[PDB]
């Protein structure tokens, strides 16, 4: 894409998914400024750490980019915030490496946390519980995920497998899928980013034991809209 | 609240004391909660339903004396904000410049939409103190007075009074 | 919804209020004579008034259902009959009173199996339009120079009564409980006035108490929110 | 004016001067985003104390502005920025005031400091003389305007006459001006604002004795530009 | 967090009409079904048990659906 | 069934160790016995019916490490016959032929059909051991999965859960 002085080779020859095959439309309801010049620039994730041991990692959208990014620097000015996402997965591996990565993406992904006791009785997600910034956290359990929902029922919604033989990066695009066109930024949880692996890690002694796994984005309709309170 | 002052209530003044300062704060659209809004004949349509959702506007219309002259600035604030802090705080947000001249030019303007206390409030703040001359009385009245847009609806009816 | 044709007028209005129970007890002193009238009074109910004040004239068709049943909540097998006096017939005072027999009020034979039977009756009212308060004298004449007591009174007004009877000679051996449901169907405002913020003290006469009250007095002080 | 919901009236039956009637040009050498949606609200800077001892006010653009409002807060992600300026002076006065007020601008006006004794030896301004923020200060000496220029050369730069006889505002469009079109924003100073009256306030006893006076600015051409850095 | 004082539908009021206490006890049953169904929103059909209804809590137990199979050999 | 290797259940290895030899049995494809099937969604499904008939198929997708090469055999066995006993009484019945290079190009042949246990079962045999040279790893890991056709059908609805 040659667009400015932005100059990258990406792999058009891939599976392209589009979510139902539907961008997104505009509301003309009554219930009631795109800078795009030094925000445009690819961001890349800090990379994560794919070893053997790895559980996974899961992030809130767009909870961790209210503020920790250009993107949440601008978008505290603005009250509300739309656009659409750009996943960017890559397998760099050699011809001596195994493995088989699951990535999806669940609308309205809700969190549970740890209960025991015969007694149920439940306290309210603390601050880092419910955002734990940029730092993360594995998951303990990913065979319900942490959250009661088993990997066997994932599929049900739309899904693509990688499978790292052929291709060497998959782009996903998702448009802005929600029920209400109007609703809160900060508040409402849109969906989440979840990976987990299905066949692990797997390589003879004398390779890397980490693979730097890439996650890049980029607003495809940038849209702040909104007013000033 | 006492029986003694509420010959006063219908009108209010304004004081050429203040200056640079703030009048007061026009408190949310809020059809349903109980205040002013209730006293008027919407917020007395409004209350026997549920829900209400729309954009306000607030006119004033100048009643000051003759050779008075200055400038006075309208701001709203978007929902979900607080209160701005001080005048510069207002000014930095959206603002709309009224004239002493021109009575009727106000028009609603929102701040931003987003795509996602509860709900904001409009506030006035004091950009020039009230100046009259040697001879001129040094207060005045003004009268606020609110209307119902086309865009104003409600979806269900019930029968619900709290009075009497 | 998402039709606008649920959300009219008819839907808002349409609503079957309660506007007072029949006390006839098996012994009172109310209506020991085992029958009794009801004037139909739209001012006695505060909510239902306090609707009806937004406007002054209006015309709508009316139609009345008697609910009966007793303080158990069970029926019984004794034969009943709604019958309607009109205003010009006098109210029946005694129980061989000839007003029981106003031949123009048919009479329909049923069973307390079957449901409450539904009567209509239109506007009859002589003015084009409802006035409890009359402003002005009824006296049309030079006559002032005695104690006019017309002053807001109206021999012309009344729109009749119901007569709830138990039929037969036996007197009735249970108690019963009386209930009835209101509400609008055709509305049309043709003069309005100021809905009322300062309570009644008086159903026929517009009179206030001597010390008024604030409707609302939450907002402590103008800074505040 | 009616753009949006905003909604004013102002007089357009007046002087309406324009500097040498020419509107800035783009540049097109080699050597090396414009939101206005919550950033167009008019701007309405506080008012200054109109009064027989008052002496004047200057004001240095953009050094005032850099960090002080929106205008501020927008521009201290942009190393860089070019806007047009919108004068709004206004006179309110009964029939028993008197007065005239000469306002002017002049490109590039250094500014001077106190510097006594028989030998001339002056050291560097601080942070506070510099720019003293939103605080001001009043000219000790106006008649050469505490900076060793008289009032009676102002006249030879663009200038207009202010009679509040006639007129009840005065509305100036100043384009920008400079020499050199790719020029520094935080160090340059282009030009100041500098009100001298020349008739001193006067009124009878019994009126008010200050003068509400409103200064109002909205960028006519927003372009920030520039690069991140 | 987790509450919405504004999603309540209603809610029903039976009541013994009369003034005289009613003298018969009484059982009411209620039939439900749904008539016109669509589907905007797929979920993943729940496996394991829930502890609670106002929370989607689990236990710290987790079970299988079935072992019924002792081995993949024997069928 | 222990909760201590509950992780591992999602997916299966294949060990080279085996030579020869036979790998698994596929289940009958009944969605209404217990086993595999309830777990899967179609079989959640299908629990809530009495009657399914149908011919099933099962894909399987190659992930071997990149040198590593060999032919793998599926055969499927038609109902009422029993498990075949060796590998070769599964070649001497219906057979295909699947290569590691080609992914997709299995389908669903038919054995016989008939003029008239209760239904057969598919099975997979190792015909040739998995094979790696010196460096590569010997183990791997497999992915099966399962997809309903257009013949797959209901005729009678009951409400019939056994779950809780």
């Amino acid at each position: 894409l040659t667009i400015g002085n932005s100059t990258i080779t990406t792999q058009e020859a891939a599976n392209i998914i589009v979510g139902y095959g539907e961008w997104p439309s505009y509301c003309s309801d009554s219930d009631a400024t795109r800078p795009d010049v030094s925000v445009n620039r690819f961001y890349t994730l800090d990379t994560k750490l794919w070893e053997k041991s790895s559980k996974g990692w899961y992030w809130k959208f767009p909870d961790v980019l209210t503020e920790t990014g250009v993107f949440g620097q601008n978008a505290q000015f603005h009250y509300l915030y739309r656009s659409g996402f750009c996943i960017h997965v890559q397998c760099n591996a050699s011809k001596f490496h195994q493995g088989a990565l699951l990535v999806a993406v669940l609308p309205e992904y809700v969190i549970g946390t740890v209960a025991g006791g015969t007694g149920t009785e439940d306290s309210h997600p603390p601050y880092k519980q419910t955002q734990p910034g940029a730092d993360g956290f594995e998951l303990q359990h990913p065979y319900v995920l942490d959250a009661g929902i088993p990997i066997s029922q994932l599929t049900v919604c739309p899904h693509q497998w990688i499978n790292l033989r052929t291709n060497n990066c998959a782009t996903i695009i998702v448009p802005y899928i929600n029920a209400l066109p109007f609703d809160s930024a900060l508040n409402h949880c849109n969906f989440g980013l979840l990976v987990v692996p299905i066949s692990p890690l797997d390589y003879d002694q004398g390779a890397t034991p980490v693979i730097p796994i890439t996650i890049t984005l980029a607003p495809m309709c940038s849209e702040f809209a909104g007013l000033r309170q | 609240t006492n029986a003694t002052s509420l010959m006063e209530r219908l009108r209010f003044p304004v004081s050429a004391q203040a200056g640079k300062g703030e009048l007061c704060a026009v408190f949310r659209a809020d059809p349903g909660r109980s205040g002013p809004w209730q006293s008027t004949l919407l917020g007395q349509l409004c209350g026997y339903y549920t829900q209400w959702s729309g954009s306000l506007e607030v006119t004033f219309m100048f009643t000051g004396s003759f050779m008075a002259t200055g400038k006075m600035l309208i701001a709203y604030t978007p929902p979900g904000g607080p209160l701005p802090k001080d005048r510069a705080t207002a000014m930095l947000g959206t603002h709309v410049i009224w004239d002493f001249g021109l009575q009727s030019s106000v028009t609603l303007v929102i701040p931003w939409i987003s795509n996602t206390y509860t709900t904001g409030l409009v506030s006035i703040w004091y950009q020039t103190n009230y100046v009259v001359p040697i001879g001129a009385p040094n207060t005045a009245y003004i009268i606020a007075l609110a209307a119902a847009q086309k865009n104003f609806t409600m979806q269900l009816c019930k029968d619900a009074s709290d009075i009497l | 919804s998402h039709s606008t044709a649920e959300t009219t007028l008819d839907s808002f209005f349409s609503r079957a209020g309660l506007v007072g129970e029949i006390d006839l007890p098996l012994e009172g002193t109310t209506n020991p004579n085992g029958y009794a009238n009801w004037d139909i009074d739209i001012t006695g109910y505060a909510q239902m008034r306090r609707k009806v004040e937004l406007f002054t004239y209006m015309r709508f068709d009316a139609e009345f259902t008697f609910v009966a049943c007793t303080p158990t909540g069970q029926v019984v097998p004794q034969l009943l009959q709604y019958m309607f006096v009109p205003p010009g017939a006098p109210e029946p005072d005694s129980r061989e009173s000839l007003a029981w027999q106003t031949a123009t009020n048919p009479s329909v034979f049923v069973k307390l199996s079957d449901p409450p039977a539904q009567v209509s009756v239109p506007f009859m009212s002589p003015a084009s339009a409802y006035q409890w308060f009359y402003d002005g004298y009824p006296t049309f004449g030079e006559h002032k120079q005695e104690k006019d007591l017309e002053y807001g009174a109206c021999p012309n007004n009344m729109m009749g009564t119901f007569s709830v009877r138990t039929v037969g000679t036996s007197k009735s051996k249970y108690p019963l409980v009386i209930r009835i449901y209101m509400r609008m169907k055709h509305v049309r405002a043709w003069i309005p006035r100021p809905m009322r913020n300062q309570n009644y003290l008086f159903k026929a006469n517009p009179n206030y108490a001597g010390n008024f009250i604030k409707p609302t007095g939450a907002s402590r002080t103008a800074i505040t929110t």
